[PDB]
């Protein structure tokens, strides 16, 4: 199916608590595979997943180089964001950054990403065509006309044209194993009564990966969206996730409500209702 | 400019007295980042507990994973405490098997 | 992989 590969950069100063810790975690699809942290003792890419260890030596120097070298370009972007806000020098702030290509079965180019973002907000972002950029306020203007003298959009779009997918292709097939098999959710539904005439029904979908899922609950084939309750998905600690969509219903009627399941680890959507 | 972290508690298994298992407590979008989370049983800090690498969302939003590996019981109980700049009080979730 | 780059606010 579908792939995609992410880098996560999280730059955080600390007043009076030493310089600003940077850190980094690259993701295929749901998977972190490997991780920077400018604080470890020995600050050095990690890996993350099994299938990574078996890059050569000079991987891992490469890009712990890189994360090294980003460590100070943004420990000084922190320091310029705040000249271009008037901030004072007291207070912590966050720079955030997240980039990275999408990939067809065919494993080739679908779209491409680099946004950042200032203390949760959006500061700037390259456009989905790869030549272009996107500032916030007048501040991320005055980083985008460097960008654009510094001609950096043109590097990005080589690499995430060139490399991005080039690696992103051979951790696909080193990490086949797990990154390329998706697990259905194990479904099922409980039944609770709230009331003498209400009752809560819950469907569950646990143990799948990737975390895309669909759950839906239907009364009489009617889509109950904006009366059923759904849980943001959540991580069940062994690389699979869990999700569940409630729904209250009248006493005697639970027969009307089916949950329906969608997930690229079932051949077919799913259905099924309280099974008394 | 701040934002109020999620919680969730539950177990990596279904629940099983005797049987041992994870408990997990997800928290996420919040921000910033800095946050205190403990797991509690009967209303101890357990010792020991491990948790995720930083991460965050679509929205820059943060979230992380604290678990540790317990065995429950039915007279045992466990809680979530989460302490963030948005919460003047620490929050206190207590596990619940069904949910 | 990372691309090099730098890209300076």
């Amino acid at each position: 199916g579908s792939h995609s590969m992410r880098y996560f950069y999280t730059a955080m100063s600390r007043p009076g608590r030493g310089e600003p810790r940077f850190i980094t975690v690259g993701y295929v699809d749901d998977t972190l595979f490997v991780r920077f942290d400018s604080d470890a003792t020995s600050p050095r890419k990690e890996p993350r997943a099994p299938w990574i260890e078996q890059e050569g030596p000079e991987y891992w120097d490469r890009e712990t180089q890189i994360s090294k070298t980003n460590t100070q370009t943004y420990r000084e972007n922190l320091r310029t964001a705040l000249r271009y806000y008037n901030q004072s020098e007291a207070g912590s702030h966050i720079i955030q950054r997240m980039y990275g290509c999408d990939v067809g079965p065919d494993g080739r180019l679908l779209r491409g990403y680099d946004q950042d973002a200032y203390d949760g907000k959006d500061y700037i972002a390259l456009n989905e065509d790869l030549s272009s950029w996107t500032a916030a306020d007048t501040a991320a203007q005055i980083t985008q006309r460097k960008w654009e003298a510094a001609r950096v959009a043109e590097q990005l779009r080589a690499y995430l044209e060139g490399l991005c997918v080039e690696s992103l292709r051979r951790y696909l097939e080193n990490g086949k194993e797990t990154l390329q098999r998706a697990d259905p959710p194990k479904t099922h539904v409980t039944h609770h009564p709230i009331s003498d005439h209400e009752v809560t029904l819950r469907c569950w979908a646990l143990g799948f990966y990737p975390a895309e899922i669909t759950l839906t609950w239907q009364r009489d084939g009617e889509d109950q969206t904006q009366d059923t309750e759904l849980v943001e998905t959540r991580p069940a600690g062994d690389r699979t996730f869990q999700k569940w969509a409630a729904v209250v219903v009248p006493s005697g009627e639970e027969q009307r409500y089916t949950c329906h399941v969608q997930h690229e680890g079932l051949p077919k959507p799913l259905t099924l209702r309280w099974e008394p | 400019i701040q934002r109020t972290p999620k919680i969730q508690v539950y177990s990596r298994h279904p629940a099983e007295n005797g049987k041992s298992n994870f408990l997990n407590c997800y928290v996420s979008g919040f921000h910033p980042s800095d946050i205190e989370v403990d797991l509690l049983k009967n209303g101890e800090r357990i010792e020991k507990v491990e948790h995720s690498d930083l991460s965050f969302s679509k929205d820059w939003s943060f979230y992380l994973l604290y678990y540790t590996e317990f065995t429950p019981t039915e007279k045992d109980e466990y809680a979530c405490r989460v302490n963030h700049v948005t919460l003047s009080q620490p929050k206190i979730v207590k596990w619940d098997r069904d949910m | 992989e990372e691309p090099t780059v730098i890209k300076k606010y």
